[PDB]
């Protein structure tokens, strides 16, 4: 639905606050981090998929912190 | 005045070039300038004004249904079919079941079934458009030098309240006496309409760009209505429910008057209830300054006796006002204002009032100006040297500056290369930046961008690690660039 | 000569639909556009909608939210008004006027003016009475 | 929306008169207005057009001026045959506003 | 720096609504068409390139 696109970097900016006022950033990061806090067992799956594919540490840490953000 | 204590304010030196300079103002900040001569404007934006807008697009947002027919044919003969299906202001969908000798027909099969409602609308969006004229700009223009009441109340009639369309020209505005101030506004550079979309709900209004609006869901209708609800959409709205084999039904969706709201999140917002009163956004004034008076040289330094009747009142960075009540027999004259240094005189600061002045009888004239920023004497009175007042101006040098360079970064920030346009007579350089910064924001436009806070924070780390990999002395336009800019423009938007 | 003719008046019962034709002649019937303003007996004029001869589009005032159809006869030079869900209130003296015409549609206001609403060319009324 | 306040909303007035009306209009009209005569229970016919201009047809003594929102009709001879309910009307924006009314009576 | 396509425009007997034709550059523009007191300047932007 309109649940998302949530009309983020589109541009426009001004001065002042616009709509949530930064709450909808630390909406985001607390329901995905709430998210990873109900289900860890597939945060377990993303950190072995990690450390098996890429082998280089940068490249660990950074698939990893994508598929934690991949969900929905 | 009507600019104190409305901090993020914009201080604008030099004239020259004859008299023309740049200013960018907008509804948030104001504008206070100054000159050697031709006394200290204040530049304060109020509302905005699109006077004719044109209905683009009805959206519903809560539906309900009724009528509410079925039918199915067979097994795999005939697809079935229903007369109120020829109406597109009913639903309706296609899909499959099963049918056999319980439910009556025969043969055993997977047959077709078909449902159909009819739509009914509650309260909508009424989005629309405004072209780029049909739309002024009202700006107080207000100078200094007295006149109490209040430094601040932009309600009052002091400084005077002109319009700017662009179907019009050089703003010529005149003040008491000395004021006769030319404005040229630019608006066509402003918020670049067609771009842009008044929304409208039940009592509220946002300001959203023109494809995001297109290409939201939540059923399309023309603007072309009256009497038709011709909804072509309605598969993001109402809903079928199937269950395991048998009958198929619908389902209203609900409002998304919430889930609308969580969408336009990250847009300004606006009352649009008068026609329209259109909030935050910015232009771009070129001034002209020559048809001014000091409100007059033509005068005496005063006699004495003067009287502070308000305290020292430091606002943002310097700006300290002193409110004086003269006593005596001034016949209107000038105020021998000072700002000085110890003993063996070294006589520094500035005084932002150019030539204050005394009115008629006792009236509490009032003064503004910036100490350095350390100890000062502010000194007011002449012949026995009436008055002096001790100030701390607290401050730094090196603070000073670093906070001017967070107020550049904020304007290479929200406000675009107009910033690079914000001071004045610059010649080569700061056209020079104004066009370089141009094609460089053009490709840094579009072109990246559309990413919210995290990813834009996160696509910049990982940028200026791969420039920290140091190749060939490509990390500089690499890593430094790209890392300053996307780091300082990342913490700074979403506001 | 420059001239309409409308029909006849109607009475008609709450809740029914009724049909009001308007025929033109003395012109070329597609360099004009119709437009269609009504009038309580007890009050001033007020607007109803626009039809456009040439094609057809159609718009109408808020008031008249999905109550209201308008057609038209190109070979017979007419433009029919049909009212959906009479009420009481809908009882009025009916009217057709024409405007200047942006060539190709609708209700356009910045090609100077419509230059009339609607008395220049109008013709003779329809009474429409609500009743049971 | 656009709203149109008529004035006054009835006169009488002998023959021979000089009678002007008012016009007040919310928003900005700039030319957009028309000033029609109707006579009651008749076919009633345009006056004035773009709030400035006469009708081919229409006698001399009517007038109208006005620019900003305030518009003001003129008859500068008032005559018998001319009883009847006078209406300004707005063409901007259009949600198509008309004015109230202005009847007038012979004395 | 512009160009006019109506070559010398001219005025009809009196009050009569005359249209002129022109091409701006690319970018920034002020379109004048007064004289003495300077009578009329417009802002116009082609965006263009
Ligand atoms: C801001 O300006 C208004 C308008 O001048 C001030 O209202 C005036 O206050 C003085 C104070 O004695 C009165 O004499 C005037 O009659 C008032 N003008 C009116 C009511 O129109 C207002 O006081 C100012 N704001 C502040 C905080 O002083
Ligand atoms: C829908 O049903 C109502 C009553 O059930 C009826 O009055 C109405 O006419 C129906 N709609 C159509 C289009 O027949």
């Amino acid at each position: 639905s309109v649940a998302l696109v949530p009309h983020v970097g589109m541009g426009l900016e001004t001065r002042t606050e616009t709509w949530m006022s930064s709450e909808g950033a630390w909406k985001h990061a607390q329901r995905i981090e709430t998210w990873i806090l109900r289900h860890p067992g597939f945060t377990i799956m993303a950190a072995i998929l990690a450390y098996t594919i890429g082998t280089t540490y940068f490249q660990r840490v950074l698939i990893f912190i994508l598929l934690t953000a991949v969900t929905p | 005045m009507r600019c104190i204590g409305i901090s993020n304010r914009d201080f604008v030196e030099g004239v020259s070039g004859g008299s023309w300079v740049d200013i960018v103002l907008e509804h948030g900040s104001c504008v206070t300038t100054m000159a050697k001569n031709k006394p200290t404007l204040d530049f304060e934006l109020i509302k905005t004004e699109a006077k004719h807008p044109a209905t683009l697009r009805k959206y519903c947002v809560e539906a309900k249904l009724t009528n509410t027919t079925t039918a199915s044919r067979c097994p795999t003969q005939g697809e079935p079919s229903l007369n109120e299906e020829q109406d597109k202001r009913f639903v309706c969908k296609h899909s499959m079941v099963d049918r056999g000798w319980g439910n009556g027909c025969g043969l055993f099969g997977k047959g077709g079934i078909v449902t159909c409602a009819m739509f009914t609308c509650k309260k909508n969006m009424e989005g629309k458009v405004v072209q780029p004229e049909n739309l002024e700009y009202t700006i107080v223009i207000t100078p200094h030098s007295g006149e109490e009441n209040a430094v601040g109340n932009d309600t009052g009639k002091h400084g005077k309240e002109i319009k700017v369309t662009p179907q019009s020209s050089i703003t010529e505005a005149e003040l008491t006496g000395y004021g006769t101030v030319t404005m040229e506004c630019s608006p066509r550079t402003g918020l670049d309409f067609n771009e842009m979309v008044l929304l409208q709900m039940e009592n509220k209004a946002w300001l959203v760009h023109r494809q995001w609006f297109l290409d939201l869901p939540l059923p399309w209708l023309p603007g072309a209505d009256t009497q038709g609800s011709n909804w072509i959409q309605k598969e993001t709205l109402v809903t079928f429910k199937n269950p395991h084999a048998k009958k198929q039904d619908v389902v209203v969706l609900g409002s998304q008057e919430g889930a609308m709201h969580t969408a336009l999140t990250g847009a300004t917002e606006i009352q649009m209830s008068s026609g329209n009163l259109l909030f935050t956004g910015h232009l771009k004034c070129r001034l002209r300054m020559d048809k001014l008076q000091l409100k007059g040289m033509s005068y005496s330094m005063c006699t004495g006796k003067f009287k502070v009747v308000k305290e020292i009142a430091e606002t943002q960075h310097g700006t300290i006002v002193i409110r004086v009540q003269y006593e005596g027999d001034g016949s209107p004259c000038k105020i021998p204002f000072e700002i000085m240094d110890l003993e063996k005189r070294h006589v520094l600061g500035r005084l932002i009032t150019v030539n204050p002045i005394v009115t008629e009888k006792d009236s509490p004239v009032n003064i503004e100006a910036e100490p350095p920023f350390g100890d000062s004497y502010i000194i007011i009175g002449v012949e026995p040297g009436q008055l002096k007042l001790s100030w701390f101006k607290k401050g730094s040098s090196i603070g000073q500056m670093f906070e001017t360079t967070m107020r550049g970064a904020k304007r290479m920030a929200i406000l675009g290369d107009t910033a690079w346009d914000f001071g004045s007579l610059g010649g080569v350089f700061t056209s020079i930046g104004k066009a370089l910064h141009q094609v460089f924001g053009a490709i840094y436009g579009a072109a990246f961008s559309g990413v919210s806070w995290t990813m834009k924070i996160l696509i910049g780390v990982v940028i200026t690690w791969i420039g920290m990999n140091s190749r060939s002395t490509s990390l500089s336009v690499s890593l430094v660039l790209v890392g300053v800019v996307t780091l300082y423009l990342g913490v700074m938007v979403q506001a | 000569e420059v001239q309409l003719v409308q029909s006849g008046p109607d009475v008609e019962k709450p809740g029914a639909s009724v049909k009001v034709s308007c025929k033109a002649s003395g012109y070329t019937f597609t360099s004009n556009y119709i437009h269609w303003v009504r009038q309580a007996p007890g009050q001033g004029l007020e607007w109803m909608g626009v039809i456009n001869p040439r094609g057809g589009s159609t718009a109408s005032a808020q008031k008249f939210q999905g109550r209201i159809t308008m057609t038209r006869d190109t070979s017979t030079s007419t433009v029919y008004m049909e009212l959906s869900s009479l009420r009481s209130d809908d009882t009025a003296v009916y009217y057709c006027a024409r405007g200047g015409r942006a060539l190709f549609y609708d209700s356009y206001t910045t090609p100077r003016d419509g230059g009339s609403w609607w008395f220049d060319p109008w013709g003779q009324g329809s009474l429409v009475t609500v009743s049971s | 929306d656009i709203q149109l306040t008529q004035s006054p909303s009835s006169l009488s007035a002998s023959v021979g008169d000089r009678v002007t009306f008012t016009c007040q209009a919310s928003q900005d009209i700039r030319k957009y207005l028309n000033w029609y005569q109707q006579k009651p229970g008749k076919a009633p016919k345009l006056l004035i057009y773009d709030a400035s201009n006469l009708k081919t047809g229409v006698p001399s003594r009517f007038s109208g001026s006005g620019s900003g929102t305030d518009f003001t009709f003129t008859i500068s001879s008032l005559q018998p045959e001319d009883v009847a309910t006078y209406y300004c009307q707005q063409f901007d924006d259009l949600p198509i506003t008309f004015g109230q009314g202005t009847r007038l009576q012979i004395k």
